[PDB]
Order: structure tokens, then sequence, then C-alpha cells
């Protein structure tokens, strides 16, 4: 069976430098051209560098956002292809995947299942959680939204709970944005009944494994 | 470069109909007969998996319902009938010549019923209004479709360019939306203005509404 594993990514400031390597299994790899392809945090495909085979003299080819910055190599004997990446700057963050063949005839491919970078000056920092209380006006019907705003967190991810997994039905986590100050903010919500607003406690567990850290925000009427 | 125009950004079919999604290149990407161009299908974390190569080709193992056609610069993408397990994102992807090139992709989705959206706005927490910034919050929940106008104004004048808007995933049971539009503003600003006022259009609603509150009142 044909593996790629990519591994290698993290964290790191602009300017900074950081090494990709992909091993290939199952494959005669002197014999494959390889290339990474990386995918933006919008969720686009971009490729980035290839190398071609001894045959070829090692032909390399670069994305002119990347020329002079990033280097592809390879190593036949040990199967594997490496993208050193010097100069870093905030657009290379992304989802970065080797592949082969990418260009030309052939009717299969390969992708392994990525190495996630990210570029920043931001330093890592867990959120600040503030309460999205539900309304002291009344709803046509009944139903009643409150929620968490998790906000001035960096890197991505963080998970969120509602009264330690008991509550997700109702329940929307949106997806983070990236503010203007570097730092990740997104809100989760709930729907519950009005009637239970007096009753039941409602708290957001909100984990954040880059910073090993947890918060528990109990949100009330205000 | 060959640039790909892929079309729609955005695309939403009713299952068992036929989802059609195209690509233009700037420049042919044939040779000799065959046209290099490649399609892919990619699921959220999971890398792209080639469907169609070489225009017209289906990959081993991939269902008959997928189809592809085109030479020269006009392709297209073809899923009949389609299945709930076909929404994802669809890229092309010209293999004629280095640098390899993608168009911008294509999310699949599955059409529904239009659905109104419930409407709730949030003022700032006190605790957060002490730290120096203000997050005002309006929340769209469980619509369709996607497409919504949230329009926030401040004492009446409409707000541009401090607020930002995300998205839910399309809901697995009832094929819904969910969408927040935040406002930032500083503690200052935000002290500055009595009423804060959240409008939302949506083909949902006979008239677009205005949830609003005075700053301050409980």
């Amino acid at each position: 069976e044909v593996k790629l594993e990519e591994s290698g990514g993290g964290l790191v400031q602009p300017g900074g430098s950081m090494k990709l390597s992909c091993v290939a299994s199952g494959i005669t790899f002197s014999n494959s051209w390889m290339s990474w392809v990386r995918q933006s945090p919008e969720k686009g495909l971009e490729w980035v560098a290839e190398i071609r085979l001894k045959a070829q003299n090692y032909a390399t080819h670069y994305a002119a956002s990347v020329k002079g910055r990033f280097t592809i190599s390879r190593d036949d004997s040990k199967s594997s292809v490496y993208l050193q990446m010097n100069n870093l700057r905030p657009e290379d963050t992304g989802i970065y995947y080797c592949t082969t063949p990418l260009g030309g005839y052939f009717d299969m491919d390969y992708w392994g299942q990525g190495t996630s970078l990210t570029v920043s000056s931001a330093s890592t920092k867990g959120p600040s959680v503030f309460p999205l209380a539900p309304s002291s006006k009344s709803t046509s019907g009944g139903t009643a939204a409150l929620g968490c705003l998790v906000k001035d967190y960096f890197p991505e991810p963080v998970t969120v709970s509602w009264n330690s997994g008991a509550l997700t039905s109702g329940v929307h986590t949106f997806p983070a944005v990236l503010q203007s100050s570097g730092l990740y903010s997104l809100s989760s919500v709930v729907t519950v009944p009005s009637s239970s607003l007096g009753t039941q406690t409602y708290i957001c567990n909100v984990n954040h494994k880059p910073s090993n850290t947890k918060v528990d925000k109990r949100v009330e009427p205000k | 470069d060959i640039v790909l125009t892929q079309s729609p950004a955005s695309l939403a079919v009713s299952l068992g109909q036929r989802a059609t999604i195209s690509c233009r290149a700037s420049e042919s990407v044939d040779i000799y007969g065959i046209s290099f161009m490649n399609w892919f299908q990619q699921r959220p974390g999971q890398p792209p998996k080639l469907l169609i190569y070489a225009a017209s080709n289906r990959g081993s193992g991939v269902p008959a319902r997928f189809s592809g056609s085109g030479s020269g610069t006009d392709f297209s993408l073809n899923i009949h009938p389609m299945e709930e397990d076909d929404t994802a994102m669809y890229f092309c992807q010209q293999s004629k010549e280095v640098p390899w090139t993608f168009g911008g992709g294509t999310k699949l989705e599955i059409k529904r019923t239009v659905a109104a959206p419930s409407v709730f706005i949030f003022p700032p927490s006190d605790e957060q209004l002490k730290s120096g910034t203000a997050s005002v919050v309006c929340l769209l929940n469980n619509f369709y479709p996607r497409e919504a106008k949230v329009q926030w104004k401040v004492d009446n004048a409409l707000q541009s360019g401090n607020s930002q808007e995300s998205v839910t995933e399309q809901d697995s049971k009832d094929s819904t939306y969910s969408l927040s539009s935040t406002l930032t503003l500083s503690k200052a600003d935000y002290e500055k203005h009595k009423v804060y006022a959240c409008e939302v259009t949506h083909q949902g609603l006979s008239s677009p509404v205005t949830k609003s509150f005075n700053r301050g009142e409980c």
C-alpha cells in the first residue's frame, strides 16, 4: 500500500525557518516526481514546489510566491522529499501536503494527510471568555439564545462544550476569525427554553490545548 | 501561468439531481488530443481525492455518478444523482505544464427549502467593557439559504469595516446554517452611542428584521 507522511509543521515567527519532511512507503520513490501543495486557512489549494528525477537532473520548480525562500530536495535512498522554508511570512500559514505526481498524465495519485504551519508574531495565549447573556426582553416564541464569546487566543484551536458535555442539542460553535491583532476569536451559542433560564445552570467549558488551559464560564441573565 | 476560473464558488443542489461544476482555463490544456484537466474532491480535514483525470476518465473506484467532460479551455465535472456524502469542496487542476495550477474551488451543499433565521442581539459583557473593548454580537440561527445581509447601525449610522461574520457548516440533520456578526468597538466609542441595532435581510423574512438595544438597559 502506498502512503505519504508529512511532518515538521508548527508555530514560527515571521522571518523564521522550518523544514518539512515527507516519507513515502510502498512506492518506487526514485521514479516519482514529488510536489508540495499548501491549503490556506481559506481552504484553497496552491502548488508550492516540485522536484523531478535523477534522469532529469533533479530539476526543481517553485511558485513565484516562494522562490528564493523555499528549497525542495529529495533523498531517494530514504524515499523522502523535504521543503526547507526560510524567511517565513504570515501568508505562508496553511496545511502543507506532499503529493505525487500532480503533473502530466496519471490515473492515480497519492497525497499525505498534511502538516500544519502557522506563521505569526503572536505569542501563545489562552482565551478570555465572556458571557453572551440571554436577553431580558421576551421572545415571541419561548426559545432563548445564550453563549460564550471566546476571545483573543493564539494559536488555533479551541474546543467548547456546554455543561461538561451534557448539553449538545442546539449548540453552534462558530469557526474562528483571525482578528487584526493577530489573535483569534469565536462565539459558541446554544438555544434553550426561556422557561429554564431561572432554573437551569449554563456553563461553557473552553479548552485551549496550545496553552494547556481550561476556562469555565457561567452564563446568567444580566 | 494557466489561470483556472472555477464556477460557481458555492453550489446548492437537491439530492437526486445533477450538480455541474465548471472550470475555464486561460489557455488550452490540450496536448495531442489529451486534455490535462483533473478534478479533486476534498472533505473537511482530509486531503484532496482524485475523481477525474485527463478531463473525462473516472479514477479507479470512483462512483459512476461522477463524470467529467471538456477540452481546450472549458471543462465540467458532473455529479448525478447527487448523494448526501457528495457535500464537499471540489477543485479543478491543470496538469499540462508547471506551474501546476488549481481552480478556486466549489463548495457543494444540499439545497433545501427556505428557512428564516431567528435573530438575537447580545450587548458586550460588563467584564469585557472594563478590559477596554466592546464586542456586540448579532446571531442568525438555523436559516436557509446562506445568503443574508447583516447591517450594523449605531445611533442610525451604518457601520462598515468594524464587523466580522462567521458561518457554521451546513447542519447534518436540517441542512440549515447559523451566522454570527460581531461588531468590535473601543470601550470609548461604545460609550459614545446609545442605540445598537442589527438589521437582517433574508429570503425567509417578508420584512427585514431589526434587533436593537439601548446601551446599559438590562
